[PDB]
RNA sequence: GAGCUACCUAAAAACAAUUUUAUGAAUCAACUCGUCUAUGUGGCAAAAUAGUGAGAAGAUUUUUAGGUAGAGGUGAAAAGCCU
């Protein structure tokens, strides 16, 4: 009856392990929005070239 | 390379060796030790009377820390505890060589290693048969009160009642600046004091020129030899030879200091009653008691003070 | 088994004799004189004798805000109201003028420290003098009261909301607005409980002491 | 410890302290050659533009063991006779007073209670 | 502040040369018994530990492909092994990193 | 006037010190030999014994769990610590890191530098200082004082 | 020599949130300015930094191109500004 902790990269590094942890962040906050304008807006409101 | 290089005891010594060399060593330190024991059968030098104006030897011991005391009129002492530690006789001069009026005796405490040691030192002690002490001093000591080198000296040379000096060197502070070393005053924190605050002012006056020889300036400050002056014995425990003095003695725990009674006017032949050579267990005239107290000392396990 | 604080020694680098020495001193001591068990929190009645009189007693009954100290010097304070006039002695134990010690009421409080008792309001400090003793259960564990303390006006004697303070037992969220408490953790230090270098471990001197208080009876 | 300017709390029942005012007493005087003032020491109070002794029977810094710390800093008016000005004190007041170089029977004698 | 008179070379001389500001000389310095090299007494020899630290790093890029990428410490005792050995009885059930190289002399 | 005082100053601040010193002890739980420099690796030496201790204690402590959750940043090491590290250490009551001094650093800084492990691992062992063997001239004269101090009486 | 600065012409921009109202109104960002103190004083800087401050839908601020030239220009006059 151990609770080992979850063995996931920490979110807060300068890492890839660490920026891909980063990038599911936002990613879930599509998944939890409930009208199709918010997700779409989440989806393209950074521009880039 | 033909040149000189650098050695220690344990530079060459096997896994094995290393463990034989500590025990022998520390062996050599027991049977040392107990030879020493019984001064009295060993051509003790002839014992004088006292007489007014003596002065006898005084003792090395170790600061082992502090504690509270009461007395029976409910006061509350603080006292500091110092521990007699491998304190023998170590060398005698005559007034002549001393060049004082009066003679010399070395004393020292808190027998040490001997692996880091000059051999200068270690010749010293081999002579003397004792193992190597942490620290000699010297006492002045009259010609009545002389006594043979290799002797032991033990807490109860001194007794409670009798006031005592104490000397030994002060806690080291440092590189330090004028305020902490010398209490000035210094300079206001607001307004407008420029980079100015804990400095001295103005070093001395225009005229001279010149800086005073003796002007008091940022330094080192501690580490220097200090005495405190009539310091009373409340207690003495002669099984672990401690002494309990009042008040505060200079340096830090576990530093040696140099006991020796008291040289102000007012105890100036207090030393009739205490043993005038000094006091010998192997005379064991009569056996004294674990723990010595003062008069007014209240004592734990006594009832409790009812100032009736 | 309640081991008095005072036998335990501080580290540093003072040599254990200088703590056996006291220790015989101190068990002299109670062998005369009976000092109960009682923790920060606790009431207690402690009669001394004045030295200002012709050995008349004196009745002094309060609960103990602090303990502190180690060896023969070991202190303990504590507080009540008299007349409306809050008032703290620092007792000593082995003073010997200490003529008795009464737990009127054995018990633990969230915090062993109750400074900030100062700030609370009066009903928190007062504790009736005449008050009788109330019962004790030997080969049972003391009762932890859990009671949280109302503050009067912010102006404190401390900054009591802070993290090093750690006070556990002051109803911070009548006195303090969510936003004076995220404030005040601006002085946290997080790292200060997961250091293991700081951590004085005492379990095995506790037990060795233990052993001799008792080889001693 | 009481200096120049510290505010004080009377602690008889004479009308001078007594009586509510805006104000409370400030010291303007403490009668030592050390500026600080303990208990039992005499002080100089600024009461209602009128300039009248008193005397400190409390504080709240701490003193050596076995003596009460207060929660305010008490005092006592004494006429320049050296007469208490009030009659009766009904707050605790330390027994100190009572060995401490100086003449403090008068107020012993007013105080009921003490600490 | 600023200097009333430039410094001659005979006062610059004195003190630049004293034997405060020289370079002492060393009486620590011995030789390493396997290599023969040079090192210092109280400091290991910079030349067989150079002999470990590269085999070390062999043995650390090796256990890097096995685990193939990160977060995959195992929860067992690691080994090494060289060619020409194979796991004991006790060696069972811990992880074995493989080596080409022969066993080392020194390596035991 | 720092005297009594149990730690070096590094890094930024109290904190810093923390992290930095907690790095690498996270390098030598996954490595278990890691250079750093003499005073950082002395700083951390202390912490590393400690460690050690916590997961003796055991998987099911929570006290344990909670540290071990703290300096390890690296989750997978969690479980090294508790079902390797620990029960190599079974028997020993303590030292169980070793470290030595190494060479000065080449990188002009000429930093005194240091190799910490901890005992029992599986690297090739470094090259310690051994020490003479009794067939030397000196320890066999020693060696001979011990036989006859032992056997006679 | 008006790519700085003073003033002007033409063509363009920026001002969230909150309360008032219907505003050279209010609180306060971005932005503009530079009150007080400390640091700095061959400095990061030939006028800055860090805090603290004033204005912040207007006589506001900003961008681009053009104009006025030394016996002169510009000036909500400080004999200010015109590399
Ligand atoms: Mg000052
Ligand atoms: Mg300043
Ligand atoms: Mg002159
Ligand atoms: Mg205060
Ligand atoms: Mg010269
Ligand atoms: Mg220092
Ligand atoms: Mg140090
Ligand atoms: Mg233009
Ligand atoms: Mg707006
Ligand atoms: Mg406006
Ligand atoms: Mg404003
Ligand atoms: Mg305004
Ligand atoms: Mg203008
Ligand atoms: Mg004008
Ligand atoms: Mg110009
Ligand atoms: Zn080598």
């Amino acid at each position: 009856v151990a609770r080992y902790p979850p063995i996931v990269a920490s979110m807060t590094a300068d890492s890839k392990a660490a920026r891909q942890r980063r990038v599911q962040r936002w990613q879930a906050t599509v998944h939890a929005a409930p009208s199709v304008d918010e997700k779409i807006r989440i989806l393209t409101k950074m521009q880039f070239k | 390379l033909h040149s000189k290089s650098s050695t220690w005891w344990d530079e060459h010594l096997s896994e094995e060796n290393l463990s034989f060399v500590k025990q022998l060593v520390s062996d050599e330190n027991k049977t040392q030790l107990t030879s020493k024991l019984n001064p009295l059968k060993d051509e003790p030098w002839p014992l004088h009377p006292w007489e007014p104006g003596s002065f006898r030897v005084g003792l090395i011991a170790l600061k082992l820390g502090m504690m509270p005391l009461w007395t029976k009129d409910g006061q509350k002492h603080a006292v500091t505890l110092l521990q007699v530690q491998d304190c023998h006789v170590l060398k005698y001069t005559p007034k002549e060589d001393h060049n004082g009026k009066i003679a010399a005796l070395t004393v020292g405490g808190k027998t040490v290693s001997r692996f880091y040691k000059p051999d200068s030192r270690l010749e010293f002690y081999r002579d003397l048969g004792l193992p190597p002490k942490q620290i000699h001093k010297i006492f002045h000591v009259t010609d009545n009160a002389v006594i043979k080198p290799g002797t032991p000296l033990y807490a109860a040379h001194f007794r409670p009642g009798q006031y005592v000096d104490v000397t030994a060197k002060t806690i080291g502070k440092g590189f330090q600046g004028v305020m902490k070393r010398w209490g000035f005053k210094g300079q206001p924190a607001s307004h407008g004091q420029t980079k100015t605050h804990r400095r001295p002012g103005a070093i001395s006056t225009g005229d001279i020129a010149r800086v005073w020889p003796g002007t008091k300036m940022p330094g080192r400050m501690g580490n220097q030899n200090r005495t405190v002056y009539g310091l009373k014995v409340w207690r003495v425990n002669t099984k672990h030879n401690i002494i309990y003095v009042n008040g505060s003695v200079p340096g830090h725990k576990n530093c040696l200091v140099k006991i020796k009674d008291s040289t102000l006017p007012a105890y100036k032949d207090s030393c009739k009653n205490l043993p005038f050579p000094t006091y010998f267990p192997d005379g064991d005239e009569e056996e004294l008691p674990e723990d010595l107290f003062d008069e007014s000392v209240w004592q734990p396990s006594e009832p409790s003070i009812t100032f009736a | 088994r309640f081991l008095s604080p005072e036998f335990i020694p501080p580290r540093g680098r003072t040599n254990p004799l200088k703590f056996k020495i006291e220790r015989k001193d101190m068990l002299d001591r109670r062998k005369v004189l009976p000092i109960p068990e009682f923790y920060v929190g606790s009431i207690l009645r402690v009669t001394t004798a004045d030295p200002y009189a012709s050995g008349k007693t004196s009745q002094f009954l309060g609960i103990c805000i602090k303990r502190s100290g180690n060896g023969l010097g070991a202190t303990f304070t504590l507080r009540n109201t008299i007349e409306g006039q809050g008032v703290e002695i620092c007792f000593e134990l082995y003073n010997p003028r200490i003529q008795e010690i009464q737990v009127v009421k054995l018990e633990k409080r969230l915090d062993d420290n109750l400074l900030y008792l100062r700030d609370a309001l009066p009903e928190y400090s007062t504790f009736d003098v005449n008050m009788k003793p109330v019962p004790q259960e030997a080969c049972q564990e003391v009762p932890v009261n859990k009671l949280k303390v109302k503050m009067k006006p912010k102006p404190w004697s401390k900054r009591w909301e802070r993290p090093n303070f750690n006070i556990k037992g002051i109803r911070f969220d009548l006195a303090l607005t969510e936003e004076q408490m995220k404030e005040a953790q601006k002085w946290n230090k997080p790292w200060i409980e997961f250091d293991m270098m700081r951590e004085y471990d005492t379990s095995k001197i506790e037990a060795a002491l233990w052993e001799e208080i008792e080889a001693s009876k | 410890a009481v200096q120049k300017m510290t505010r004080v709390r009377v602690v008889d029942n004479s009308a001078l302290g007594s009586t509510p005012y805006h104000r409370p007493p400030r010291c303007i005087h403490v009668y030592n050659k050390s500026g600080v003032g303990k208990v039992g020491d005499q002080i100089l109070l600024a009461i209602r533009g009128q300039k009248k002794k008193a005397l400190i029977v409390g504080h709240r810094m701490p003193g050596s063991r076995m003596t009460p710390k207060f929660d305010s800093n008490n005092v006592v008016l004494i006429e320049d006779n050296g007469n208490p000005v009030g009659t009766r004190i009904k707050i605790p007041i330390p027994t100190s007073l009572r060995r401490r170089e100086g003449e403090y029977s008068k107020v012993l004698a007013i105080a009921q209670n003490f600490v | 502040a600023a200097p009333k008179n430039r410094r001659t070379i005979e006062v610059n001389r004195c003190r630049r040369r004293n034997p405060q500001k020289l370079i002492k000389i060393k009486n620590n310095i011995d030789i390493c018994p396997e290599c023969g090299h040079l090192k210092q007494k109280h400091v290991l020899c910079g030349y067989c530990y150079e002999k470990v630290r590269q085999e070390t790093t062999k043995i650390r890029q090796q256990i890097g492909a096995q685990e193939g990428g990160p977060f995959r410490a195992p929860s067992v005792e690691t080994m090494v092994l060289y060619t020409g050995e194979k796991p004991s009885e006790k060696d069972q059930g811990k992880r074995i990193v493989e080596r080409n190289i022969k066993r080392p002399s020194w390596f035991t | 006037i720092s005297h009594g005082r149990v730690y070096r100053r590094l890094g930024l601040g109290p904190e810093s010190r923390i992290h930095l010193l907690r790095n690498l002890l996270t390098g030598l739980v996954r490595h278990e030999r890691i250079e750093a420099t003499w005073a950082r690796a002395d700083e951390m030496r202390g912490y590393a014994e400690k460690l050690i201790d916590y997961g003796k204690l055991g998987d099911t402590n929570e006290r344990a769990m909670r540290m071990a959750d703290f300096w390890l940043t690296e989750k997978d090491l969690i479980p090294k610590l508790f079902k390797v590290l620990a029960p190599r250490f079974q028997g020993q009551n303590g030292n169980y890191t070793r470290m030595l001094q190494i060479p000065n650093r080449k990188e002009q800084d000429r930093a005194k530098m240091a190799v910490i492990e901890y005992k029992g691992n599986y690297l090739p062992p470094l090259p310690l200082p051994h020490r003479d063997s009794n067939l030397t001239l000196l320890n066999q004269l020693l060696l001979g004082l011990q036989q006859d101090l032992h056997h006679n009486q």
